[PDB]
RNA sequence: GAGUGGCGCGGACGCUACGCCGCGACGAGUAGGAGGGCCGCUGCGGUGAGCCUUGAAGCCUAGGGCGCGGGCCCGGGUGGAG
RNA sequence: CGCGUCCCCCGCGAGCGCACGGGGUCGGCGGCGAUGUCGGCUACCCACCCGACCCGUCUUGAAACACGGACCAAGGAGUCUA
């Protein structure tokens, strides 16, 4: 007849838009509560400082979670060990960065390679900056663009990561499925630090920026992203 | 007047000049065309500075404008009229060239039937 | 039917409207808004009468075309160009044009036309100039200001007035519409003093004189 | 999606902030004048 | 078969002609006149071929029969179109898409034709 | 349905 | 400057049989046509097995 | 009557102390001797003016000897008021420590 | 998906499938290996209703170009039979 | 931001228009144009700036005070058989 199927195919049109509308609505409130944990996260790790401060006992805050390993030697003259380490961490190219989550294993991985690389735990606004700009998927063994939220979704879709918040989410609070969020992202492609490097070869408390920089990697990933 | 082609881009190329061979300069003996150097101590073939270079395919040409005259047109080698109507149709992209033995009689058929079928010629008033 | 009403929430920054689509949904007032669900013309010509098809199919086709290019969106033409100005240039500012002929001279700013190109008159009595456009690009806007706020330039006089047709004779509308605006400018330039000869000297670079130093 | 109302609240918020500073530079100014 | 001698027809044809990085067959039914499966006027059922005409002006449309094709003179039927730069186009037109006689070559035959018509059109 |  | 051996990137499979047979090659056309198109994956094993060689395609007896 | 064209002097090309990239000239501008000063002349035209044996056509009447290489002044080089200028063709080097202008007229004053 | 109940005669490109196209990552290199050459030389079977005394081969060139390159195509001169 | 319904506390509205939205366009312009100028990157000569030792070879290492090579043409070296 065709009176049907011009109808039918603009409701499936139709029931496809209020598809996409109804998983837009959940991506943004999915992000406004992130909002408030980040604030809730925020002010907590403070406020445990103070009823500390009050009482004149101290609040040590937890040893973090998360780290990103920034790659800062070249490719030559690398001991086969080093080698391995750094290509197991996917830092195979001079100043590329991967997130790196800390426990008794991985700690052991990142003092082994120390020379070779920059690292430290990361700042939310860092994970922000690398995951939007620097941010690429590892999607059929493509580096392709997180450019819209039907990429992570396609892949990460199974761990309830349907869009670009929930990865930052997932790497800044290092969840359940962080190695499926870490492995997604191509290691990130950084720029040479925009200013100077202090001293390649030396550790960065013997004046130098090779090994763990606390708070500090923060004022270099803005120097190289 | 000219015949136009259908596009007509800016025909980037990465290396104007020839690769002349090394050591073509000091000696007649060795002709101006390119051998690759398979010395154990040769300058040019392991890539020493302010040295004759060493063509890659890293120079290759755009492949849109690979073949391209500076008119626009890729040139095709006619010898008579019935290698003419080849062209007709590929008339806007694709120009003629008439051989070097070609006859000066024939060539005054040559050119004056490609004007018919608005085909450009390279060459058109070589001979007369 | 009903009258176009300008948009309720203002542009509090370039991109994002000032209110929330919760905050709109009232301003519009959505809650009780609410709704529910050629060509072949005849012509009767003395075997009867014919039918005629307008737009009809050509009669060559060329050999090969070029296929249909992609849509791009932020690519107006220069008649729908947003214009800009400086903070230096404003209307009765005194502007230096660098390029032309007249380089050099002190020419008196008029107002901004609809090109982006400045409608300009350094006094034809004095720098020998007219009813001209000149460029912000080349033109250095000087930190000396005729109060012209009270002058009735001709409307008529446009950015299509100026644009050339294709030597060169002078239709007396230019020199009556030079003439209507001198009569507004020299009596004004006048209420400052030494202003009137500053218009007919020249700007220069002597030994010394480095642009990045004088402020001016 | 959430960027822009983060934005738009910031925007309003600074805005607000900055004309609260303006009032409290002019209450100081009258204390002193006081 | 029509997808068989092709395999064949492909790289050693007569007609087949490569240089300057171009390959083209001059057969008396190629249509664009390129070395293609598709405009190829030997090897298929059904075969447009557009010719400039005996006489001086109009364009020839060589009809490739269904019967006789291993029978190479009673397969091609001609009809001569000396008509206006439009109803030449227009007939070759309504002979391939409403006939359903290959239907491909429905475009490829109106901008050879036309380019007949051009020639064959004095200059100024 | 539920914009009517 | 990145650490990855080139030693086997290149994947030593056929895309096509060596054979210019043309029967061959228009049934070649025909399973490329449907190991692609069809969810089967019988037609890529056949169309993987009709580019192998002599040695690799040999005489299944009664 | 007077110059619209600050004095520069093209030094040299942007050059390691071993190679030399001929596309990108240094412009020592005479008044401007640190970055401080530098802002102003930053994406100004500068033109190095020579004149040759045979005419050429002049864009405003008759055809001079005078021809030029134009240019548009990059980024600030250096910590003494050097400046980086690319030109359209590369500049010869027989100007090293000869006069090049730089003109004001992409003005923003 | 499909059954049965409750006015206008119109629509560019394409796909030598050994083709066309898209997305990602990568590119040192002696000895050495393999591949691709519409690279080049000389004969042969085909083939181009090829070219040529209205000037073949060759040879020269401050001519026009093309190809990443091997090389090649033209313009001009010279030459006399392929 | 509906109502017609299913609990623990108190399945398609109808349009427009603007666009930081899957890679540039201008629906903007102005000049000079016949033996004196226009373009031609290439190719002839020349100058400047930076770089730049002479190839082949055996060698741990060759610009070597290692050996072959004054220069040019033609010839010249993994073949054939089992």
């Amino acid at each position: 007849n065709f009176a049907e199927l011009k109808i039918k195919r603009l409701r499936k049109k139709f029931a496809q838009k209020m598809l996409r509308k109804a998983r837009r609505k959940l991506i943004y409130e999915k992000a406004k509560h992130y909002h408030k944990e980040y604030r809730q996260m925020y002010r907590t790790e403070i406020r445990m400082a103070r009823m500390a401060r009050k009482a004149g006992n101290f609040y040590v805050p937890a040893e973090p979670k998360l780290a990103f390993v920034i790659r800062i030697r070249g490719i030559n003259g690398v001991s086969p060990k080093v080698r391995k380490v750094l290509q197991l961490l996917r830092l195979r190219q001079i100043f590329n960065g991967t997130f790196v989550k800390l426990n008794k294993a991985s700690i052991n991985m990142l003092r082994i390679v120390e020379p070779y690389i920059a690292w430290g735990y990361p700042n939310l606004k860092s994970v922000n900056e690398l995951i939007y700009k620097r941010g690429y998927g590892k999607i059929n063994k493509k580096r392709i663009a997180l450019t819209d939220n039907t990429l992570i979704a396609r892949s990460l879709g199974k761990y309830n990561i349907i869009c670009m918040e929930d990865l930052i989410h997932e790497i800044y609070t290092v969840g359940k499925h962080f190695k499926e969020a870490n492995n997604f992202l191509w290691p990130f492609k950084l720029s040479s630090p925009r200013g100077g490097m202090k001293k390649k070869t030396t550790h960065f408390v013997e004046g130098g920026d090779a090994g763990n920089r606390e708070d500090q990697i923060n004022r270099l990933i803005r120097r190289m992203n | 007047a000219a015949l136009r082609p259908l596009v007509k881009p800016k025909i980037v190329k990465k290396r104007t000049k020839k690769f002349i061979r090394h050591q073509s300069d000091r000696y007649v003996k060795i002709k101006r065309n390119w051998r690759k150097p398979r010395g154990i101590d040769n300058r040019v073939r392991r890539r020493f500075k302010g040295q004759i270079l060493m063509p890659n395919i890293g120079y290759g040409s755009n492949k849109k404008t690979k073949h391209m005259l500076p008119s626009g047109f890729r040139k095709f080698l006619v010898h008579n009229v019935k290698e003419l109507e080849v062209l007709l149709m590929c008339n806007k992209s694709y120009c003629a060239e008439i051989a070097h033995n070609v006859s000066s009689k024939n060539r005054k058929a040559i050119v004056e039937r490609a004007a018919q079928l608005a085909i450009r010629v390279t060459n058109p008033n070589a001979r007369l | 039917k009903g009258k176009p009403h300008c948009s309720r929430n203002p542009v509090l920054v370039r991109g994002i409207g000032r209110y929330s689509r919760s905050a709109m949904y009232s301003r519009k007032a959505l809650y009780k808004r609410k709704y529910a669900a050629l060509a072949t013309v005849t012509k009767p010509v003395g075997g009867g009468t014919r039918v005629v098809k307008l737009r009809k199919m050509p009669r060559y086709y060329p050999t090969e075309d070029v296929p249909r290019k992609l849509l791009s969106h932020g690519k107006k033409p220069f008649s729908q160009h947003v214009r800009k100005l400086r903070a230096s240039i404003t209307p009765g500012t005194i502007l230096i044009i660098l390029t032309g002929r007249h380089r050099g001279k002190r020419v008196v700013f008029l107002k901004q036309l609809s090109s982006g190109l400045l409608l300009v008159t350094g006094p034809l009595s004095l720098n020998r100039v007219p009813l001209r456009r000149t460029h912000q690009k080349f033109v250095i806007a000087t930190s000396t200001k005729i109060d012209i706020s009270g002058v009735k330039i001709p409307k008529h006089l446009t950015d299509a007035y100026f644009k050339k047709k294709k030597k060169y004779e002078i239709t007396e509308q230019r020199k009556v519409d030079q003439k209507a605006v001198d009569s507004q400018i020299l009596p004004k330039i006048k209420a400052v003093p030494q202003l009137q000869g500053y218009l007919r000297s020249v700007f220069a670079l002597t030994n010394g004189v480095y642009p990045h130093k004088l402020v001016f | 999606p959430y960027a822009k109302t983060m934005r738009r609240n910031t925007i309003l918020r600074q805005a607000r902030n900055h004309k609260l500073r303006v009032e409290r530079a002019a209450a100081a100014l009258a204390a002193k004048s006081d | 078969s029509a997808h068989l001698q092709w395999m064949v027809v492909r790289n050693c044809s007569s007609f087949l002609i490569k240089r300057n990085k171009q390959t083209y067959s001059t057969e008396p039914n190629n249509l664009k006149a390129r070395n293609s499966f598709r405009y190829n006027g030997l090897i298929h059922r059904k075969t447009v071929g557009v010719e400039p005409a005996a006489d001086g002006k109009g364009v020839v449309v060589v009809m490739k029969r269904r019967s006789g094709q291993r029978k190479p003179a009673t397969s091609y039927v001609r009809t001569t179109i000396n008509k206006n730069a439009r109803a030449t186009l227009s007939s070759i037109r309504h002979m391939i898409r409403k006939n359903k006689y290959h239907p491909d070559l429905r475009m490829a035959a109106i901008r050879r034709a036309s380019a007949i018509l051009r020639s064959q059109k004095p200059v100024m | 349905r539920g914009l009517r | 400057g990145v650490d990855i051996l080139h030693n086997k990137d290149r994947k030593v499979w056929r895309k096509e049989p060596k054979s210019q047979d043309m029967y061959l090659r228009l049934l070649v056309k025909l399973y490329r046509f449907l190991a692609r198109h069809t969810n089967s994956t019988f037609n890529q094993v056949v169309l993987k097995r009709l580019f192998m060689s002599r040695t690799k395609r040999p005489p299944l007896s009664l | 009557s007077g110059r619209l064209w600050c004095k520069a002097i093209f030094a040299g090309y942007k050059r390691g102390l071993r190679n030399q990239r001929e596309h990108t000239a240094l412009l020592k501008i005479e008044g401007v001797y640190a970055r401080d000063e530098t802002e102003f002349y930053l994406g100004k035209r500068c033109a190095y003016v020579y004149k040759a044996k045979n005419n050429t056509v002049t864009p405003g009447g008759k055809p001079n000897k005078t021809r030029v290489i134009w240019g548009k002044v990059t980024r600030a080089h250096g910590n003494s008021g050097m400046v980086r200028a690319k030109f359209r063709s590369n500049l010869p080097a027989k100007a090293i420590g000869h006069r090049i202008r730089v003109m004001l007229y992409p003005s923003r004053i």
